């Protein structure tokens, strides 16, 4: 119909999705209202300017932002001086999704830089001369696999990495983030991620890990940083993804989890919140929404016959609308929410989420949903590692031809 | 003893007491990637940090240097590790260090490293006497600080300081009944104290929740808490629940109450209830009402539940193909 609105967020019924504070005001409702009000302005802008809406992913603009940052950053990133491998990964992955080639001049410089970050004793640090840490180690391995050239693969010292992983392993199945450091679900995932890709997973490395992760699932259905903590999207993704790698998804109450994540998508904004009663955030377009592909795979593994065959269990269209209309910086790069400044973290995850929301894949079945102009379609991303599905296969296929340190 | 923000602050290369040290510039290689264009102050401090770290110089001046390196980037875990080495080697007064970390956390509360550092201190000192109050102050500025609640749970568990937490929880829920972190803390205190098997306790909790739900019908936290404390024993295990929720649809309705209804029906069908088919259809109509009207953002979920429930509870679900 001519009166019909193709964009879900601009339909008149949508207004009914605004917050109902039951005339009881608290800091949470006041805060949620401010955001909704700001998002409504964005949605309504087309009607007020008398323009027909067009959802365009600003490719060239994001490419410039990425291209440059990959080589140089302002002092605004001094706070990430101990996370340089993360910067490499987020940027290289954003380019990968945007489908931009990685010049060999760059691939080699990247490889060399990560070598400088690698520790004599295994794992990578957040920068040259810094002690190793599982987070920058997970990023380094990922960045190298994205490059995926023989040179990149050879940067990784597999015997040392394994030694390192063991030196962090705890009696209760968990892992320290680094020597003398803290423990949380993130370490489980970082370890599982790098150990599986490089094929250094011994019979006892992750003993008890699946059980420890399972202990992090709480009364909410979601997973918390450590046993007993509020359910959070970032940690939940970490827990499920790790279990998927360990083939222990069933250790969790997948049902209560599925219900928890599906409730994390905002009815009005369209994007996801990190935890119940907080604000929407573009990066959760990945941590939260990225869970559905994981769940679909687990439930399907269990023969679940109700699973859709063309969509994930979240409003794909509404998420693309949030990202596209509310998360792009006109100057390039993406962000948390309208009003927030751009950064590479959000560029990486807003795009990863967009890709996931555009591509449905369950074996033979393949259905896409691309909001806005077709040029908006991105390269698909693997829901466990968050690098090209191709890079995952290629990487593992290369290291599987190597003996697991020790044999 | 010269703050990183003092107007008379001087770069380290211009300090007499540091003339003997050659700064160690950062080894970024021939052609850098993700190279950060540091400010003069930042690069100066870290060039000297790199030197002390390299020589593993355990000195009072190195100790003071780490404070500046930390303030420039509190996320540099390598510097925090060296600082802890110096705290022990130099036998530094840990209460003074406690004074320091509470100041840093007040300043940058959403950093992983500062909280981990405080935890290490509390452990070393084996003294949690200041923890609940300090955290309460942080929480008073951000009632949802994830690291704050995590530290609070650790301290309470490791030192068994359960006695007043429920009271604290009641205070914050009053301030903001929508604070999901507090509902989580509530479930935390009860689970580790009385537990929810004590019928008097469980009863109390559900009463409280329903009470809250009445006051703020659309606050999802109360609803999730209610489902959380009853879902393990089984929703169908509580026959009066359904009727009491139905007596809310009139006025106190929400897509939340409807979703709960489906949950109850689902569990009922899962325990061969009376009028199996009648219950099923009641659930399928609610699923559709939610997927197409009350909770459309979750249309895919609801349609899934719709299929699931029919896939295994239709009268023909356990009937042979040939029949
Ligand atoms: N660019 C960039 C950037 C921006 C924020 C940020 C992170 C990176 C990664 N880290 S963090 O601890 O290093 C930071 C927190 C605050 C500033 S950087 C934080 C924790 C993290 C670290 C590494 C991988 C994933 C998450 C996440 N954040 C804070 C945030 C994101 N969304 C809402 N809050
Ligand atoms: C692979 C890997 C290392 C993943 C990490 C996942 C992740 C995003 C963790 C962060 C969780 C957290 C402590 C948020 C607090 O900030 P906040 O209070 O601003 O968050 P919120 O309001 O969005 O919940
Ligand atoms: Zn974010």
């Amino acid at each position: 119909p001519v009166w019909s609105e193709p964009l879900y967020s601009l339909r008149p019924e949508h207004a009914r999705e605004r917050l109902q504070d039951d005339s009881v005001e608290t800091v949470t409702s006041i805060e949620q209202a401010k955001v909704e009000e700001k998002i409504q302005e964005v949605f309504s802008s087309y009607k007020f300017n008398h323009l027909v809406p067009r959802l365009v992913l600003q490719r060239e603009k994001h490419f410039h932002y990425l291209k440059r940052g990959l080589r140089q950053l302002t002092d605004a990133y001094e706070c990430l001086d101990a996370s340089r491998p993360w910067l490499c990964y987020w940027i290289l992955h954003s380019l990968e999704l945007l489908d931009e080639p990685i010049p060999q001049i760059v691939a080699t410089d990247v490889c060399q830089f990560l070598e400088l970050c690698q520790s004599p004793d295994g794992g990578f640090g957040g920068g040259p001369g810094q002690y190793p840490h599982l987070a920058p180690t997970y990023a380094a391995v990922n960045a190298l696999c994205i490059i995926g050239t023989e040179e990149a693969y050879n940067v990784i010292n597999r015997e040392k990495l394994l030694q390192y992983l063991y030196s962090l392993k705890q009696p209760d199945g968990s892992f320290l983030m680094h020597v003398g450091g803290e423990v949380d679900v993130r370490s489980a995932y970082c370890a599982a991620s790098v150990a599986s890709l490089t094929n250094i997973i011994t019979p006892d490395l992750f003993e008890g890990t699946a059980e420890w992760i399972a202990r992090c699932q709480n009364w909410e259905g979601g997973i918390g940083g450590v046993p007993g903590m509020e359910a959070h999207g970032g940690y939940t993704f970490c827990g499920l993804a790790a279990l998927v790698i360990l083939k222990k998804e069933r250790s969790l109450n997948l049902k209560s989890l599925l219900q928890w994540v599906t409730s994390r998508q905002m009815r009005f904004e369209g994007g996801f919140q990190g935890r119940c009663n907080k604000l929407v955030d573009g990066c959760y377009s990945f941590w939260q929404a990225g869970l559905l592909p994981l769940l679909h795979r687990a439930l399907h593994a269990q023969g679940d016959p109700a699973l859709s065959m063309s969509h994930w269990m979240f409003h794909q269209q509404a998420l693309q609308e949030y990202i596209l209309m509310c998360c792009q910086c006109p100057a390039g790069g993406l962000l948390d929410k309208p009003g927030k400044s751009r950064d590479f973290y959000h560029t990486c995850y807003c795009l990863s989420g967009l890709s996931i929301a555009q591509h449905f894949g369950s074996g033979a079945m393949l259905h896409d949903v691309v909001m806005g102009v077709p040029e908006n379609v991105l390269q698909p991303t693997h829901p466990v590692y968050n690098i090209g599905p191709d890079k995952v296969i290629q990487a593992t296929t290369h290291f599987l031809q190597k003996p697991v340190p020790g044999f | 003893f010269l703050s990183l923000d003092s107007p008379t602050y001087v770069l380290y290369r211009d300090r007499a007491e540091w003339a003997d040290i050659d700064p160690v510039p950062q080894n970024d290689g021939p052609s850098p990637v993700v190279q950060i264009i540091y400010s003069e102050k930042f690069r100066d401090v870290y060039d000297y940090f790199r030197a002390v770290l390299q020589r593993d110089e355990r000195s009072e001046r190195a100790f003071k240097l780490t404070r500046d390196a930390i303030e420039l980037n509190a996320a540099n875990y390598t510097v925090w590790h060296f600082r802890r080495v110096l705290l022990r080697s130099l036998q530094k007064d840990l209460q003074e260090e406690m004074n320091y970390i509470i100041a840093i956390i007040e300043e940058q509360p959403k950093n992983y490293q500062v909280w981990h550092h405080r935890r290490v201190l509390v452990e070393w000192l084996k003294d949690p006497s200041q923890e609940l109050e300090f955290i309460a102050d942080i929480l008073n500025q951000d009632a949802k600080n994830y690291h704050a609640w995590q530290h609070r749970q650790w301290v309470i568990q490791e030192f068994r300081l359960w006695d007043n937490e429920l009271q604290y929880v009641d205070q914050l829920l009053k301030e903001d009944v929508r604070n999901n972190s507090v509902w989580n803390q509530r479930h935390f205190v009860i689970s580790n104290t009385t537990g929810y098997s004590d019928r008097a306790v469980l009863e109390r909790e559900v009463q409280y929740t329903l009470e809250m739900i009445k006051l703020v019908p659309h606050n999802e936290s109360a609803w999730n808490y209610l489902k959380g404390i009853l879902q393990d024993r089984g929703l169908s295990r509580y026959p009066n629940l359904l009727n009491q929720l139905l007596d809310l649809q009139p006025s106190h309705s929400s897509p939340y109450l409807i979703a709960f209804l489906v949950d109850i029906y689902e569990d009922m069908l899962e325990n061969q209830c009376d009028n199996k088919e009648d219950i099923l259809n009641k659930a399928l109509e609610l699923c559709e009402i939610l997927a197409k009207e009350k909770d459309t953002i979750r249309k895919e979920y609801w349609r899934y539940i719709g299929r699931s429930l029919q896939s295994k509870h239709s009268r023909e679900s356990d009937i042979p193909a040939s029949v």
